[PDB]
RNA sequence: CCUCCGCAUAAGCCUGCGUCAGAUCACACUGACAAUUAACAGCCCAAUAUCUACAAUCAACCAACAAGUCAUUAUUACCCUCACUGUCAACCCAACACAGGCAUGCUCAUAAGGAAAGGUUAAAAAAAGUAAAAGGAACUCGGCAAAUCUUACCCC
RNA sequence: GCUACCUAAGAACAGCUAAGAGCACACCCGUCUAUGUAGCAAAAUAGUGGGAAGAUUUAUAGGUAGAGGCGACAAACCUA
RNA sequence: GCUAAACCUAGCCCCAAACCCACUCCACCUUACUACCAGCAACCUUAGCCAAACCAUUUACAUAAAGUAUAGGCGAUA
């Protein structure tokens, strides 16, 4: 038997949204 | 006001409104159950 | 038993009695620090308190004082390579304190 | 995909063979080398 | 992969162009 | 990038299969073989399109009317809305009217 | 175990297995067949081509889902075992596997490797003939207990005296249990 | 008394206990019931011994001395159960002629799906039970639609499946 | 909030944690006070045969013999039940009347 | 040096700073192993009849109006006796190890529970405070803010 | 399960002056300024405030659904 | 020279032919995955976007006869 060692496992976390509409704001009337 | 807990959970409320009772018990929600297990959902309902 | 079809008992009918019972156990070391007399057990979670003490006083003799069963919990938290929960199984725990103070204490196996 | 492009590389490289003495993004991007490889020639 | 092998022989060829130049034979 | 490094293994083809060298044979089955076919009928395939052209439309309608009884639940849903869409495109839509 | 398994010279219970294929690969699978499989377990094979051929020698092991054979000690690469650190460790020679139509088996007599049918001997039935010669080829290749084995005079004893008893009911009438009561109908459905 | 949860106190540490051959069910077959309900529960005793001996290498981390041997008790249980099995399906088949020991009916949910339905030992009778009215046995025919579009997806799964299968074995005998 | 997870005891509050309990074949009632009345007729007794004077161990020796496979089939058994119903040249019509009923299952394992 | 908190219960969550081993602002994550023990709390009742005008407020005067939050009896039936379940945690709802939301008993400033400052320098501009000669609204849309307590009147 | 209104059975209101009374905690609301504007936060923090034994405040469960619900009408509110 | 790049095979799509599948044990209409007690029950034309350049009747859901007879703000179109 040929020795070795211990076992790891790795990955990767994504998600996405959508806020809102946005941006409350004023102009020229 | 703070506008992001609209979720206050029991599961009172869960269970008496979105239960397996609760989908059953009206012949226009026994197809919401059926269209879950035509998708293959894992949780048919709650 | 476990797994089965009880027979209903109505009134005045015969004592259900079991042949070639199903559910087996397990004694295990307590690790946090149990009393001499008391006696930590693995029990399968369809099995009540008094079907341990018949059990006990059945197969392997033993005079039974005082049994008090627990279930604890499983451990949901862990993922796989598809990101799904893999839970282990949670199992009922007895602490089966004996009589005229037998004082059995748990031997070093793998000495 | 049925009939989808393969040869891609050359067609660029030919647009970039006469731009590659430029400056900057222009002598290695595609899309800012015929923008000034065409006023080149 | 693009089920091509008119354009990919024309890059092995050149690649060997591009071998020719990074160390030339002797 | 998309070019491969490696050139792709290389395709043998044997003409003289079976397929190839019997492909064509048996046409002509009524100029000469006094009448008894006719070469649409050597077609095999689909139910409809044994022996007809038509259009994309044409074969749409033709593929209701000779299978759609007994086609699939959403695929039928599938075709009526494709009918309902090229009906739209051919008659509403383009160019030269 | 998943589909589209590989399967490596390791057992599938190995270690090294869980090392090799992780349940996360998903390699391509390799194609191969054919339950008339005449090539067992401590044959005397033959083989053909490769490195070292020429050579006859035993196999020590089938792997029927690659349809491998590897022969003893033959067909062989050196590698390495252990090291552990930075020193050599151990060089030990590792046979490769052998590809089914790599390998011949030899006649036992003749030896010279042969193709091998399987007719249906008036012996009862169907060992494994050889081609060219005759001569059937076989199919080729201390104990006593302790204290919770029982003996070979105690598991053949017939004790099944064939009655239709019930067996809750043939314990509970040599026991000595006597219950009196009667058990009332319960409504099914 | 608690003892016997291990064994004897010579196998404490040896790495391999040298039993095997477990009990298959053909030399279960020629013993009698006695035999049986006796050997039901030495097995049993022995395996809580394996048992106890899993959960406590578990917990001090050495591997097992003989794991080998859970899966032959095992496979006794197993034996044991299915000829007792044998015997009383037997029997029950001279006595009642009926097969399925506990009592059902092929019986269709709200879900247009035939089930099994096994019943389930009351005492009262159904026209009395306000559990059992509740539970509703019958088409109710909307659902039909929805059996038409799960027959149809059963189909086209077992359509790839063999038009999986097809081209497999076109490209193993454009292999060999 | 999971719809994956297994609903178990532990999840509803007060009065959900008391009535679901597990799969634990009840015993007897309750009774006017929140007193529990065990019923001694339904709790399982153990039928335990003694095991001193016995010949067999749980494993056989690898010396045993081998023998081919036999289902035990009805027949079979009829084989040997009728082995009296020879001799007019052992039957039961009804379950309603034994103790231990067949096909509605009265017994235990 | 803080404490505008803390400990419980309910609810929610479901092993989420216990032990060993591991790989990688700084070393609650991964793997294995252990655990939360009923007496607290749930989980309740055999019928068929028939019963129950005078509140609570320290209930005593005394006052009420908006008129109130608690109970049986008769006969029949009954002698099996202490199972099942919750019991962990630094946690819940806010996509976050998020100055927010979070019901109740105690604690009414604590016996709990905590750490505002990674280090240097002490420029601008910015923010939060402290102080100010003389003047005291002269600022400004307006005493807004900040400081201190107050005079009087409109309109709605 | 947020919110509008309602039903069931519940709960809290320190202290001081003497009643949809007054001062003032808890509590609830959000006047005004400042901070912040990809923020601590998809409406927050610090002061300052308004009521705080009632048309109060709030836990629990239940109901009313879009051509509608509900509303001390802001055409509000009904899962950002 | 790093980041990287390349890769056949998982499978799948379209048809043909052929009509398909429900009991190993226990649990699953109450809060589905709950051993265990005296009440009710299904059948109702689609509508509308769209076209008619608005919109208001109207507006498609083998081959050949044939886009023919007919219908239609006699028009869109059927
Ligand atoms: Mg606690
Ligand atoms: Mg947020
Ligand atoms: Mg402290
Ligand atoms: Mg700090
Ligand atoms: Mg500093
Ligand atoms: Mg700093
Ligand atoms: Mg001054
Ligand atoms: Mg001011
Ligand atoms: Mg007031
Ligand atoms: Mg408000
Ligand atoms: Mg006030
Ligand atoms: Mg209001
Ligand atoms: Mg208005
Ligand atoms: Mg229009
Ligand atoms: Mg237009």
């Amino acid at each position: 038997a040929a020795a070795a060692a211990a076992a790891a496992a790795a990955a990767a976390a994504a998600a996405a949204a959508a806020a809102a509409a946005a941006a409350a704001a004023a102009a020229a009337a | 006001k703070a506008r992001g807990n609209e979720y206050q959970p029991s599961n009172i409320k869960r269970k008496n409104k979105h239960g397996w009772v609760r989908r059953l018990s009206t012949p226009a929600g026994v197809q919401v159950i059926l269209r879950r297990m035509l998708k293959g959902r894992k949780s048919l309902s709650h | 038993a476990r797994n089965v079809v009880y027979p209903l008992y109505r009134l005045g009918g015969p004592q259900l009695r079991v042949f070639r019972t199903n559910f087996f156990i397990q004694l295990v070391r307590p690790g946090v620090a149990q009393p001499e007399d008391t006696v930590q057990f693995r029990i399968p979670m369809e099995m009540t308190r008094v079907d341990l003490r018949n059990y006990l006083e059945g197969i392997y003799n033993v005079p039974v004082a005082a049994v008090r069963t627990r279930v604890q919990h499983g451990s949901n938290k862990r993922r796989d390579h598809r990101n799904v929960r893999i839970k282990k199984p949670d199992y009922k725990v007895a602490y089966v304190q004996l009589a005229h103070g037998q004082t059995f204490t748990f031997p070093d196996l793998f000495p | 995909l049925r009939n989808r492009v393969t040869d891609r590389y050359f067609r660029i490289q030919e647009v970039l063979k006469h731009a590659r003495h430029f400056r900057g993004r222009k002598n290695r991007c595609y899309r800012l080398a015929v923008r000034t490889v065409i006023r080149a020639f | 992969v693009k089920k091509g092998f008119r354009a990919a022989f024309r890059f092995q060829k050149e690649l060997e162009r591009q071998r020719l130049l990074r160390c030339p034979p002797p | 990038i998309g070019i491969r490094l490696t050139l792709p293994p290389p395709k043998v083809v044997d003409r003289w299969n079976e397929k190839r060298a019997m492909f064509g044979v048996y046409d002509n089955i009524g100029i000469l073989g006094n009448f008894e076919k006719h070469p649409k009928e050597l077609i095999r395939g689909p139910i409809w399109l044994r022996g007809w052209k038509g259009n994309e439309l044409q074969r749409c309608i033709r593929k209701r009317k000779m299978v759609g009884s007994r086609m699939f639940a959403d695929d039928l849903h599938n075709l009526n809305k494709r009918i309902r869409y090229l009906y739209k495109h051919f008659n509403r839509h383009g160019k030269f009217r | 175990l998943p589909p589209h398994y590989r399967y490596g010279m390791s057992p599938p219970g190995s270690v090294a297995d869980k090392r090799k294929n992780p349940p996360w690969i998903r390699r391509r699978p390799v194609v191969v067949s054919d339950e008339d499989w005449y090539l067992f377990c401590g044959d005397t094979v033959e083989i053909l081509e490769g490195k070292d051929a020429g050579k006859q020698g035993k196999v020590v092991q089938v792997i029927r889902q690659r349809n491998w054979v590897v022969v003893g000690g033959l067909n062989t690469h050196y590698r390495y075992i252990g090291k552990t650190m930075d020193y050599r460790g151990t060089m030990i020679p590792s046979e490769a596997p052998l590809l089914h139509r790599q390998v011949k088996l030899v006649d036992p007599m003749d030896r010279k490797p042969t193709e091998i049918e399987w007719r249906f001997t008036e012996a009862g039935e169907r060992v494994r003939v050889s081609t060219r010669s005759g001569r059937i080829i076989p199919k080729p290749e201390t104990w006593i207990d302790g204290p919770k084995d029982t003996s070979v005079e105690d598991a053949l004893e017939r004790t099944y005296v064939p009655c239709l008893k019930t067996l809750q009911e043939e314990v509970m009438e040599a026991m000595g249990i006597k219950e009196t009561r009667k058990y009332k109908k319960v409504y099914w459905y | 008394g608690l003892e016997e949860f291990f064994d004897d106190p010579k196998n404490w540490g040896q790495e391999k206990v040298k039993s095997g051959a477990a009990w298959t069910c053909q030399q279960l077959r020629n013993k009698s019931n006695e035999d049986l309900h006796k050997l039901w529960y030495v097995l049993l005793k022995e395996r809580n011994m394996l048992l106890t001996l899993e959960q406590e290498a578990k917990r001090q981390r050495l591997p097992m001395p003989s794991p080998e041997r859970l899966d032959k008790v095992v496979d006794s249980m197993d034996a044991l159960d299915k000829v007792v099995q044998e015997r009383e399906d037997a029997l029950r088949l001279l006595q009642t002629g009926q097969e399925r020991a506990r009592p059902g009916a092929w019986r269709r949910d709200i879900f247009g799906r035939i089930i099994w339905h096994k019943f389930k030992q009351w005492v009262i009778p159904w026209h009395l039970n306000k559990r059992y009215n509740r539970k509703r046995f019958f088409a109710l025919p909307y659902v039909d639609h929805f059996l038409r579009l799960e027959r149809e997806k059963r189909a086209r799964i077992k359509a790839r499946k063999e038009n999986l299968e097809r081209k497999k074995a076109k490209i193993l005998l454009k292999k060999f | 909030a999971d719809r994956m997870s297994k609903w178990t005891s532990k999840r509803g509050p007060r009065s959900f944690r008391g009535r679901k309990g597990r799969g634990a074949k009840g015993i007897g009632f309750l009774t006017s006070g929140w007193r529990f009345v065990q019923i001694k007729e339904m709790v399982p007794e153990f039928v335990v045969p003694d095991l001193t004077g016995f010949k067999l161990k749980p494993y056989v020796s690898y010396l045993a013999p081998e023998s081919e496979e036999t289902p035990l089939t009805a027949a079979q058994l009829f084989s040997e039940a009728v082995a009296p119903a020879i001799e007019k040249d052992g039957f039961e019509p009804t379950q309603e009347g034994k103790l231990f009923q067949l096909y509605p299952r009265n017994f235990l394992r």
